[PDB]
């Protein structure tokens, strides 16, 4: 079980129906991972993240992303990359379809064997490098 | 800054000042062209309300943060679990009344992300306008340094800090010294450069005096952070 701030049931965490009376389980099912900021969402099923598959990927949808994310507006880049995440199950995009989240279905393979890198926004750089 | 150096332009472009009755109060972090990252001792009462609150970026000197150069702050969020007592989940979120603008001199630091793998000891740098010696003054000019990752359960030895490094904190520094933040660098960042990207993992919190031996400095762990801060930024862009 998973605490949102009172915990619900795991099938029910980031299933697109918000229990939570902040909603708390369904606000929080999109994420980037490590120094690549490699596109991960939530498996209720699996009870784990996964990273996004490059397949039919577009910048309309890293925006939605980036809008579940907080970041609003805000978008830099989308491009795909391989995945150093050392995940072994991946979110497919399903074209016939609704929220990011509820438009991926596993995969234990990518077609372009590629994941989805998304930076929201342009930051971390200084004067050097 | 203890032990630092003079920042050059664009050095620090996420820093900011937080200025209340025209002085400098504490540190910040630009994250968005909104939001600013900043330690929730900064604001406790009577200070919680955003109306007190100017935020100064761009700018290294405080005596070239002229009346207009600043922007007033809209919103002052602390952590829900923030605990005086301790500093426990010592982080708090300021948004602007107007956008910055994102130039050389003004652009925001990375949020940290899951599995960034930093080594036990990860290479850091922090930033301020805070006093350069334990009971001085307010630095006229932003100052910055080099210190290093402490393991926390090193920090928590009985001769360091004896168990009150909570997983929320994170200490960075020299068990030496000589090197620390210091009084008006707290909610400052704690930055660390990997895969040629700045990333803030840490904002400046608290410690037992400035640079001493065996008294590092203590930092908000931002990474414990992150989900606190997407859920404030989406519910605001939501509207409210
Ligand atoms: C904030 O103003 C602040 C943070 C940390 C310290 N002490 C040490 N870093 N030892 C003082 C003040
Ligand atoms: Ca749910």
């Amino acid at each position: 079980g998973i605490e949102c701030d009172s915990c619900i049931n795991p099938s029910n965490w980031c299933d697109g129906v918000s229990h939570c009376p902040g909603g708390e389980d369904e606000n929080r099912c999109v994420r980037l991972y490590g120094p690549n900021f490699i596109l991960q969402v939530y498996s209720s099923q699996r009870k784990s993240w996964h990273p996004v598959c490059q397949d039919d990927w577009n910048e309309n949808y890293g925006r939605a992303a980036c809008r579940d994310m907080g970041y609003k507006n805000n978008f830099y880049s989308s491009q795909g990359i391989v995945d150093d995440s050392g995940s072994t199950s991946f979110m497919k995009l399903n074209t016939s379809a609704v929220d990011i989240y509820k438009k991926l279905y596993h995969s234990d393979a990518c077609s372009s064997k590629a994941v989805v890198s998304l930076r929201c926004i342009a930051c971390g750089v200084n004067l050097n490098d | 800054i203890v032990g630092g150096e003079s920042a050059l332009p664009g050095a620090w472009p996420w820093q900011v000042s937080l200025h209340v009755q025209n002085v400098h109060v504490c540190g910040g972090s630009i994250i968005t062209p909104e939001w600013i990252v900043t330690a929730a001792h900064c604001v406790e009462k009577p200070l919680n309300n955003p109306w007190h609150w100017t935020a100064f970026a761009g700018i290294l000197r405080q005596s070239f943060m002229f009346y207009g150069a600043g922007y007033q702050v809209e919103k002052v969020i602390s952590h829900p679990n923030y605990d005086s007592k301790t500093k426990n989940n010592d982080i708090a979120l300021m948004k602007l009344q107007k956008p910055l603008t994102f130039n050389d001199l003004v652009k925001p630091v990375c949020l940290p992300n899951p599995g960034m793998m930093l080594q036990p000891e990860q290479l850091c740098w922090i930033s301020g306008w805070g006093a350069t010696e334990e009971k001085g003054k307010t630095s006229e000019v932003l100052n910055a340094a080099k210190v290093l990752l402490i393991e926390t359960q090193r920090c928590n030895s009985r001769y360091v800090y004896d168990n009150l490094i909570t997983p929320a904190m994170i200490c960075a520094g020299f068990l030496q010294g000589n090197v620390d933040s210091c009084q008006g660098d707290s909610g400052g960042p704690l930055v660390t450069s990997k895969n040629n990207i700045w990333w803030l993992i840490g904002d400046t919190s608290w410690g037992s005096g400035c640079a001493k031996a065996y008294r590092p400095g203590v930092y908000g762990n931002v990474m414990v952070f992150t989900d606190w801060i997407y859920r404030q930024m989406r519910a605001d862009g939501e509207f409210v």
